[PDB]
């Protein structure tokens, strides 16, 4: 119950300085004074993609520090090393193959 | 067993002679890949590669030996499957009481 | 279906041990030397019968032991003890590396006072024998009789009669 | 592509297959036809083109929804049997929604609309994988659950498919288009002996890869995609039009050529069991693919239709391209219905 | 409670084995407060 | 064994970050199989017991099984006290 | 499996997963063990032609145990018809 | 269609004509409702009411012919007397066939669609006679 | 009550799938789905999943759907249409809303549904386990368990994510 | 079954049906394709809790992954499409008509 207290508090405060800040007096009696291809090179689109491969990589790495506490390590650090080693080979892949440069 | 092309209980069973009909048409169709791999490639049908086509003859034997020994194999184990179970329910493959055509009736149909 | 049996309400009746739980961390470890037999012959009891209806008896002496082990203390060692759990209570997680001064002086208590030796690191995690009357359950888990496996095909393996009679196949 | 990176994401390909077939558990089915989607699609999108990109496309919203699909299928198995293991499933909804979503998978009616149109937009060689070596991960799985099928369902996939490959087939020009209809008449041969037989099942199936192949090396050997290039062939390579002749007839189930094997032993196995009705529906409607694979004999082999005058040039070279196993695919494709009580090996 | 509903047996189990069951909460607190109910089912992960 | 050396020096000088990559994760491959203590890892994860030691039923013929937790059979965790 | 490589080969690639009854971490056993382990000692290699009548028993029970649909309609009965008697006077709950 | 089908193959021939044409109107009907389904998804109407109109034109079209063949088949075996009998059957497929003959206005459809319908309801009638099995259970 | 905090989560879990199921302008589509996995962590969370929860929060909502809404943004939306504005969206929109209200009405009202297949309404947390006192997250043991038990889901698992790297760089540079 | 399912299998239908019903952008359908990922996570997810099948516990993580890299997969579709006609409308991929 308190994490949604506190989860409530923080958002509810964002919102009420949000509409706050946009409604205050203002003291003036006058009048007041799409879905394409944006030119956005593909560069960006490798980034977040390989963010997001890098990114379920990482979620797979996350159980380490508990599975260490297992009696078959000889597994486990085969698997951990084996795990990270092929996210290093996902790099090298990306950088002998230019998909880490920004010219052109 | 399982995952086995040919079970150590197959080799209780005779082989498949070396002078198989069906054999020697296993051989004879790597003959006819030999020299349709002579056509398609325009060299002389009959006389060229005949190394090549030795080993045409030779593949097609040599996995066809293979291939006629699980055939014999599973055909066996078919009949040995098919007794012990008429044997395990002697219930439902009771003998036939046969009687002779003396005794039997048929009716006649006249062809006039 | 059946009903499911229950004892009555006067049959689960017993004397309960009414202490918090940093005073059982406190005294945990003289706890488990002083009264393992009891406890374990009811640990026993509960793994090989899977019921809790049928160790309801054995459940008893474990709360028996229990008292009577805290009013060893109460009698002998009521001042250090006391000093040494309300120790204990204050952590938020109850760590015993916090209050080793304090826990020096209980265990130097009942060791004159009763002759209490606290068990060594890794002792009370040694998986120990039980003699016990109770009779060995045959089929605690009320399994019904298995199913007859099917009839065994057996012999000698042989030709198949006439080959393999596809059609007009001969071989 | 680079040609290490070709034998990497064809072994991928293989492996995500090979994983189908030797997995015991639901989730690793799963992974393996994710593995084997992820492969296929950049052999799809190799010659980089419009058509290329919009046929991977349409092949991945359909192998994803059919992916999602069957493991929905798993969970609900899942939850009313406690357990993974490939096998029987226990739930009807469980056994429904799985295979529809192998229907998909295999392209079979009323979920074919994709095969005809990833098979246009794609390259010879990846027209070849996706309809041989993709059937096969697919027909493993209803070679396990079978047990569990609704009759009437996967009946109806099977009538369907026969009906709608045989008159889809009819109106093709494309070679592509043709062996992609040809191939939903094919799949639903396989699936409609599934409840009774499945020996006969695998059978169909490989008769079916084997001579499939054939055609499409055939087609990749003189770089032919249309029904007027092929018949150019006789003015180039006479050879060819005969073995395209061949396995043709073959394809169209004649005796005493190997393609009538399938369809007479997956008729005896429906008598055996009463079934009279649909192998003789099915037999005729198959007449229909005979038709439009005699029309090709037509124009390919049986007459010598117009040529060109810069075909002499082509006279003066000689076919370069690998054509690995067409010797050994053809005459199989031809030549084995003298062996076929050599079936039971598939027991 | 059901004293007058008919042809229910009181105290029957809904399984064929005799074995003992551990009871589900529903089983346990099927009758109490919510306050106890919320606090034996959402206690723990609600503990800050 | 020189035109390795000649090899390292080239990449010392021109990529000092990627030749400290590669080799802190050749040691993170090599040590582990080297080192004397990577036995007591084992040793230690078995000896957290995390779920209760529930007794054996004693037939009479177990005499390497403590009756007592404070008897001296069974495993000992001295050694881990000096580690 | 289709090909079944991992008996062949004694290698487990996946069979540790696909029941509930196998080994656990820190021997964790599932909510449904017995019930898990009693249908599949039934059913264990009749065939699941056989199985599916001679351990519908087994198999009911595990079911049960699964989803508890049965349990929560006997859990429904009991309360709708306390909610009738509050609704009529004819019961005061204990303390 | 379980249900259905069996209302029908429940109310013996030649009789309660009333509740056989209703069975067979609404298989009728229900067969123009699925064809009609397709058609709309798979060949968009031009608007919404073409899309509506299509759809009553093929599902009363399939419901005319369920009618027609079920009261003509149902009137020819109360008449004759010969409740099992797939003659009747032919007779009401054959009326079938005129309808859709008529609907699309094509006399050579109407005879070709008699003869093919006429033949098939005989089919049917004869399976029924003698335990024809379309989808037959596996058995060995 | 929060008895049946559950049950509303899965509520509101099912207002945003009608959201973007409905198919407004893929940004709102994206922020109906934010919501609804915001939603369905908490569902998660309930049932004991607290690792299960925050991996949807980590990589789905972090790291799907930040890659989803940059690629919107991209070669998709780069300005939002007004929301219902379209006809088909609100009718579509409405509809599912209102057979949602409809269970939740009906299954609130008897404590128990049949929409298709019945369901029980007296609440989730009749299910649940009665006793638990281990010193450790079971959860937490399970997943674990992936690099001991589980040799052959991590080869095939981590062979997939560098096949995924090295076949995007292919269907990419065209 | 228990009043959480009936929602869950509710949203994985009403994925389905979106899915199944497309609209122009492509962008919409990979939506719903997430959205049926997400339904058939949780529902994993309580199903695997709630009976304390603890070794698995492990699936929905892979099922996420996986499905994840499948997503990369069809945005990265998306993009290519988008760069051959300058919009995701699923009306431009309609060359294999013909
Ligand atoms: C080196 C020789 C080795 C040797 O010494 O032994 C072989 C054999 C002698 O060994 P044997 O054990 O004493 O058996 C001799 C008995 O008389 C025969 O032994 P059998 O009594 O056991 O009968 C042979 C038996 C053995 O099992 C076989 O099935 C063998 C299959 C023979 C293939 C023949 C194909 C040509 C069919 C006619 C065309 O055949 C059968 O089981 C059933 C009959 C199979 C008939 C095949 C035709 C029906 C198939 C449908 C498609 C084809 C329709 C016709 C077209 O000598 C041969 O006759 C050769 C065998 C025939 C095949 C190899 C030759 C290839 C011929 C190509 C034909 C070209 C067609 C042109 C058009
Ligand atoms: C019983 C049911 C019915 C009968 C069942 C029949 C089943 C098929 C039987 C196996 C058929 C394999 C093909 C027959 C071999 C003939 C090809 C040949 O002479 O290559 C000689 C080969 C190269 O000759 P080539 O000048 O390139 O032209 C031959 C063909 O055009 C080569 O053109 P290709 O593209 O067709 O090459 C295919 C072969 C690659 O070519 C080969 O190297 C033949 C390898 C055949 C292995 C023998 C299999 C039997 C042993 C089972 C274990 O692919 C493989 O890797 C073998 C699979 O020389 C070798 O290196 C011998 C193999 C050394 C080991
Ligand atoms: C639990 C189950 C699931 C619960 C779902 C509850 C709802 C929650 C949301 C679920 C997602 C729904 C997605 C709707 C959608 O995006 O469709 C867009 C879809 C096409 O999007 P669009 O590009 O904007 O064009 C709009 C129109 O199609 C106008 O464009 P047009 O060019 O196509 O104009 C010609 C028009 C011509 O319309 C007609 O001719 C129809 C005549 C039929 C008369 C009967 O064609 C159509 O309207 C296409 C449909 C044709 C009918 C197909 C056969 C029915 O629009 C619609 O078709 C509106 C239908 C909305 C109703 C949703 C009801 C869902 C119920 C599912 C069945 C569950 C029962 C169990
Ligand atoms: C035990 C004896 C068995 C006798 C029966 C055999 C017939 C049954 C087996 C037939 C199966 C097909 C056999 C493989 C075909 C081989 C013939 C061939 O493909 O080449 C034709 C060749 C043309 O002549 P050529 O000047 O060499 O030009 C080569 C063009 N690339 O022709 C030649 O000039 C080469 C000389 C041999 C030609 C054999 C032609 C056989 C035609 C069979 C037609 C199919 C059966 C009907
Ligand atoms: C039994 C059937 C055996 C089938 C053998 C078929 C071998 C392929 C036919 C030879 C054609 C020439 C060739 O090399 O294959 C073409 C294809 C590569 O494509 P290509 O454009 O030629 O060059 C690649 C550069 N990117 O190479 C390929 O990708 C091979 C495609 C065929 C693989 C699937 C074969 C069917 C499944 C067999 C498994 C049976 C169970
Ligand atoms: C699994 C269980 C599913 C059972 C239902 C199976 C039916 C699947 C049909 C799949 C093929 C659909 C394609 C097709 O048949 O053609 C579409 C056709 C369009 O043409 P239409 O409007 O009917 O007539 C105008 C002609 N000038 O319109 C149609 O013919 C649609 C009706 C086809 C179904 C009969
Ligand atoms: C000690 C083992 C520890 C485990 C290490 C974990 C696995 C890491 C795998 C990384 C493999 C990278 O492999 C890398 O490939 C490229 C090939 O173009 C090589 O680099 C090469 O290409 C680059 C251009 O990109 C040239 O400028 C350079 O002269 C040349 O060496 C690198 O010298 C090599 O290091
Ligand atoms: C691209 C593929 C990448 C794959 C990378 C795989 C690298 C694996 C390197 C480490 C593997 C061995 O790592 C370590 O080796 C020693 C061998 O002395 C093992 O053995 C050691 O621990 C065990 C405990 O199980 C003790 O019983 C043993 O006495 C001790 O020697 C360790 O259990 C293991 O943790
Ligand atoms: C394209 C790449 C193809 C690469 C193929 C590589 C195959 C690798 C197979 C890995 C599985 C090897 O075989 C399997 O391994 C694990 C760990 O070693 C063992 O498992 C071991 O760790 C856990 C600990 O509880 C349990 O599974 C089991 O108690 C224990 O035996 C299995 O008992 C063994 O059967
Ligand atoms: C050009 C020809 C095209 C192909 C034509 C194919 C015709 C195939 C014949 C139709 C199939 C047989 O039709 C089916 O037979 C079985 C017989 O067990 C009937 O079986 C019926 O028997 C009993 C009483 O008789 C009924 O109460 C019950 O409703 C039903 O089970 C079915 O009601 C009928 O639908
Ligand atoms: N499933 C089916 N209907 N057919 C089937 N496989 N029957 C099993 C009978 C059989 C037949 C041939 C062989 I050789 C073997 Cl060993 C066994």
């Amino acid at each position: 119950m308190n994490l949604m207290l506190a989860l409530l508090t923080n958002f509810t405060l964002a919102t009420l300085l949000v509409i706050i800040a946009f409604w205050l007096p203002q003291l003036n009696v006058y009048s007041e004074k799409g879905s394409a291809r944006l030119p956005f090179s593909m560069k960006f689109f490798l980034v977040a993609i390989t963010f997001l491969l890098f990114d379920l990589e990482i979620a797979l790495l996350l159980p380490l520090p508990w599975a260490s506490q297992t009696a078959n390590l000889n597994t486990m650090l085969t698997m951990a090393l084996f795990l990270i080693i092929l996210l290093a080979v996902s790099l090298a892949y990306e950088w002998t193959q230019k998909g880490l440069e920004w010219t052109e | 067993a399982t995952f086995q092309f040919l079970p150590d209980e197959a080799r209780s069973l005779p082989p498949p002679k070396l002078t198989d009909p069906r054999l020697a048409f296993v051989g004879f169709l790597g003959y006819c890949s030999g020299l349709i791999d002579n056509a398609i490639r325009r060299r002389p049908v009959l006389l060229a590669g005949l190394h090549r086509q030795l080993l045409y003859i030779t593949s097609f034997v040599f996995v066809g030996y293979y291939l006629l020994k699980r055939q014999d194999y599973m055909y066996a184990v078919r009949d040995h499957d098919m007794f012990s179970y008429i044997k395990s329910h002697p219930e439902d493959f009771p003998e036939k009481d046969k009687k002779t055509y003396g005794e039997v009736f048929e009716e006649f149909h006249p062809v006039r | 279906p059946g009903i499911v049996e229950l004892p009555s309400l006067e049959d689960l009746k017993v004397q309960e041990v009414k202490v918090s739980s940093s005073v059982l961390k406190a005294a945990a470890h003289h706890y488990g030397a002083q009264c393992d037999k009891p406890n374990k012959e009811f640990m026993l009891c509960r793994w090989e019968e899977k019921d809790p209806r049928r160790c309801l008896e054995e459940g008893k002496l474990v709360n028996q032991c229990a008292l009577e082990f805290f009013r060893q203390i109460k009698r002998h060692c009521a001042e250090p003890f006391t000093e040494y759990w309300t120790c204990i209570d204050y952590s938020g997680l109850q760590l015993f590396r916090r209050c080793r001064k304090q826990q020096a002086q209980f265990d130097e208590c009942v060791l004159d006072k009763l002759g209490w030796v606290r068990p060594d690191l890794g002792d009370l995690s040694k998986v120990t024998k039980v003699k016990t009357d109770r009779p060995l359950p045959e089929n605690p888990y009320h399994s019904r009789a298995r199913p007859e496996p099917n009839p065994e095909v057996e012999g000698d393996l042989k030709p198949a009669r006439h080959g393999s009679r596809l059609f007009f196949w001969t071989m | 592509m680079n040609p290490i990176i070709f034998i990497i994401i064809l072994l991928t390909i293989m492996l995500g297959t090979i994983i189908v077939m030797i997995s015991s558990h639901w989730l690793l089915v799963w992974i393996g036809f994710e593995m084997n989607m992820l492969a296929i699609i950049p052999i799809m999108m190799k010659n980089h083109n419009p058509r290329a990109t919009e046929a991977s496309t349409k092949y991945f919203l359909t192998q994803s929804t059919a992916s999602m699909l069957l493991m929905m299928a798993v969970i609900i198995n899942l939850m009313f049997s406690g357990q993974w293991t490939v096998m029987k499933l226990f739930n009807p909804m469980a056994s429904m929604l799985m295979t529809m979503a192998l229907a998909m998978k295999l392209g079979m009616a009323p979920f074919h609309f994709w095969v005809p149109e990833v098979t246009q937009g794609i390259p010879l060689s990846s027209g070849l994988i996706l309809l041989t070596w993709q059937k096969l991960a697919p027909m493993s799985v209803l070679y396990q659950i079978f047990p569990s099928i609704n009759l009437n369902l996967i009946l109806t996939l099977s009538v369907l498919s026969i009906l709608i490959g045989g008159w889809g087939g009819l109106n093709q020009t494309q070679l592509r288009k043709i062996m992609a209809y040809s191939s939903i008449a094919h799949m639903g041969w396989m699936t409609a002996v599934l409840p009774y037989n499945p020996t006969m099942t695998l059978l169909n199936l490989i008769i079916y890869i084997i001579m499939t192949s054939t055609m499409f090396t055939m087609f990749m050997a003189n770089s032919t995609t249309t029904t007027l290039s092929l018949s150019h062939t006789w003015n180039k390579t006479p050879i060819m039009t005969v073995l395209i002749l061949a396995t043709l007839l073959s394809m169209g189930g004649l005796p005493p050529l190997s393609g009538f094997m399938p369809k007479w032993m997956i008729i005896q196995e429906m008598t055996k069991n009463n079934s009279i009705i649909l192998p003789t529906f099915m037999a005729i409607t198959a007449l229909l693919n005979l038709y439009f694979y005699m029309r090709l004999t037509y124009s390919t082999t049986l007459t010598m239709f117009p040529s060109t005058n810069n075909m002499k040039m082509k006279w003066q070279f000689p076919l370069m391209k690998k054509m690995t196993f067409l010797p050994t695919m053809v005459v199989l494709s031809t030549m084995m219905l003298p062996l076929t009580p050599m079936l039971s090996v598939l027991e | 409670v059901m004293k007058d509903v008919p042809g229910w047996k009181v105290g029957e189990s809904v399984f064929h084995t005799t074995r003992w069951v551990t009871p589900m909460m529903g089983e346990l607190y099927g009758l109490r407060a919510s306050e106890e109910v919320l606090s034996a089912t959402y206690g723990f992960i609600w503990y800050t | 064994a020189e035109r390795v050396a000649a090899f390292l020096k080239n990449v010392w000088a021109k990529e000092p970050v990627l030749v400290a990559s590669f080799a802190i994760a050749g040691l993170a491959v090599i040590l582990p199989t080297l080192s004397p203590y990577t036995k007591y890892s084992l040793m230690i994860n078995r000896a957290t017991p995390y779920n209760y030691p529930v007794p054996l039923r004693d037939d009479g013929n177990m005499p390497d099984v403590p009756s007592h937790p404070q008897d001296p059979q069974g495993p000992s965790l001295e050694w881990l006290k000096r580690l | 499996p289709f090909f079944d490589v991992q008996k062949r080969l004694g290698v487990d690639l996946d069979r540790w997963m696909t029941i509930q009854s196998a080994e656990q971490p820190h021997k964790i056993p599932s909510r449904c063990h017995a019930f898990e382990k009693e249908w599949i000692e039934c059913a264990h290699g009749i065939g699941s032609i056989r199985a599916e009548k001679e351990c519908k028993i087994e198999f009911e029970d595990f079911r049960e145990c699964l989803l508890r649909q049965k349990t929560m309609k006997r859990l429904h009965a009991i309360r709708r018809q306390r909610e009738k008697l509050i609704k009529e006077g004819k019961y005061t709950p204990p303390p | 269609a379980k249900t259905v089908l069996r209302q029908y193959w429940d109310i013996p021939e030649g009789t309660e004509c009333h509740r056989k044409t209703y069975a067979t109107t609404s298989i009728g009907g229900a067969a123009g409702l699925v064809v009609s389904a397709y058609s709309v998804a798979l060949k968009t109407p031009t608007s919404f009411l073409e899309g509506v109109a299509r759809t009553g034109r093929y599902t009363f079209t399939a419901a005319a012919i369920g009618a027609i063949f079920g009261l003509t088949s149902c009137i020819s075996a109360q008449v004759r007397e010969k409740p099992d009998d797939p003659l009747n059957y032919l007779i009401g497929g054959c009326a079938g066939g005129l309808i859709l003959g008529a609907r699309t206005r094509s006399y050579g459809i109407g005879a070709a669609a008699c003869a093919y319908m006429g033949l098939t309801a005989a089919l049917v009638k004869m399976g029924q006679l003698e335990g024809w099995q379309v989808f037959a259970e596996p058995k060995v | 009550m929060m008895l049946y905090i559950v049950f509303i989560l899965s509520v509101i879990f099912v207002m945003g799938f009608v959201g973007f199921s409905s198919k407004p302008s893929p940004i709102y589509g994206g922020l109906g789905l934010i919501v609804s996995g915001g939603v369905g962590c908490g569902i998660v969370l309930n049932f004991g999943g607290s690792f299960l929860g925050l991996m949807v929060f980590l990589i789905y909502l972090g790291g799907m759907m930040v890659v989803f809404g940059y690629t919107t943004a991209m070669a998709t939306e780069q300005y939002p249409e007004i929301w219902l504005s379209n006809k088909a969206v609100l009718g579509a929109f409405v509809t599912g809303l209102l057979m949602e209200f409809f269970m939740v009405y009906y299954v609130l009202k008897d404590k128990e549904v049949e929409v298709v297949f019945e369901f029980n309404g007296l609440g989730d947390w009749v299910i649940y386990d009665t006793g638990d006192s281990g010193f450790f997250s079971e959860e937490a043991m399970g997943i674990a368990a992936l690099y001991s038990y589980g040799t052959w889901l991590v080869i095939v698992t981590g062979w997939s994510l560098l096949i995924g790297v090295v076949v995007i760089m292919e269907i990419t540079r065209g | 079954m228990s009043m959480v399912y009936m929602n869950i299998m509710m949203a994985f239908t009403v994925s389905l049906v979106g899915l199944l019903m497309y609209r122009s952008h492509l962008m919409s359908s990979l939506l719903c394709l997430e959205g049926m990922m997400l339904s058939l996570f949780v529902m994993a997810a309580l199903t695997i809790l709630n009976s304390h099948f603890t070794l698995a516990s492990m699936m929905p993580i892979i099922l996420l992954v996986f499905a994840a890299c499948e997503a990369a997969l069809g945005l990265s579709l998306l993009v290519m499409v988008s760069n051959t006609y300058g919009t995701d409308y699923v009306q431009n991929l309609n060359l294999l008509q013909c």
